[PDB]
């Protein structure tokens, strides 16, 4: 997260860290045994870390649970990044104040809606600096047209842009799969962008409201 | 020769550690891969890297 602030210990209870020997992606806890992340975050041997703040030291509120199943959207396209969504089943259910799930949306959010984006990703636009603690960022959802203007011929109906055209505030490497929460509902998944915090190049997110049916049914039949 | 190309992080925002052949150093080094659109000088291990590019 470039240009954000320190969230504060466990103030984003649904934020999870995907660990493969080190943090490589974020994710959101939707129920005690399921996590939603990005399809490009698929890796074998994933360990989900819940109740995390400082990802480098064991503080006591953590729960490390291995993934038993990782389901990438059947129509995920690694080239176009369309349908960049994945569900991860926890090997055992999590013990739900520091660890809580986030609600799926009933409807899609409109341009201008302020949302909270979080993660342990890079905090420098030009450079490298990974934080120990969870970072937060309030960013508004942008219109389909401006998003399509920023990325000609790359935006699908399943993606939305959020952030600031000026640059300086954005999600970055290490934030993928993390939540974009608006009005208490999970509206997006950190996905891609041209660099980070550049500017006229806002971050692109997977539009979660288009997958609610698929998510609920997939959770239920697995 | 793809072994001579600089490492490519790509547009995705994951922080996945991969290997690339660094011709200047004469060895495979680690770099952060974003998770999508990898080019060929991107390996999952130093051994794969040395096997494919070592000595280029
Ligand atoms: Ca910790």
């Amino acid at each position: 997260i470039v240009g954000g602030y320190t969230c504060g210990a466990n103030t984003v209870p649904y934020q999870v860290s995907l660990n493969s020997g080190y943090h490589f992606c974020g994710g959101s806890l939707i129920n005690s045994q399921w996590v939603v992340s990005a399809a490009h975050c698929y890796k074998s041997g994933i360990q989900v870390r819940l109740g995390e703040d400082n990802i480098n030291v064991v503080e006591g509120n953590e729960q490390f649970i291995s993934a038993s199943k990782s389901i990438v959207h059947p129509s995920y396209n690694s080239n176009t990044l369309n349908n960049d969504i994945m569900l991860i089943k926890l090997k055992s259910a999590a013990s739900l104040s520091r660890v809580a799930s986030i609600s799926l949306p009933t409807s899609c959010a409109s341009a201008g809606t302020q949302c909270l984006i979080s993660g342990w990703g890079n905090t420098k636009s030009s450079g490298t600096s990974y934080p120990d603690v969870l970072k937060c960022l309030k960013a508004p959802i942008l219109s389909d047209s401006s998003c399509k203007s920023a990325y000609p011929g790359q935006i699908t109906s399943n993606m939305f842009c959020a952030g600031y055209l000026e640059g300086g505030k954005d999600s970055c490497q290490g934030d993928s799969g993390g939540p974009v929460v608006c009005s208490g509902k999970l509206q997006g998944i950190v996905s891609w962008g041209s660099g980070c915090a550049q500017k006229n190049k806002p971050g692109v997110y997977t539009k979660v409201c288009n997958y609610v049916s698929w998510i609920k049914q997939t959770i239920a039949s697995n | 020769d793809f072994c001579l190309e600089p490492p490519y992080t790509g547009p995705c925002k994951a922080r996945i550690i991969r290997y690339f052949y660094n011709a200047k150093a004469g060895l495979c080094q680690t770099f952060v891969y974003g998770g999508c659109r990898a080019k060929r000088n991107n390996f999952k291990s130093a051994e794969d890297c040395m096997r494919t590019c070592g000595g280029a």
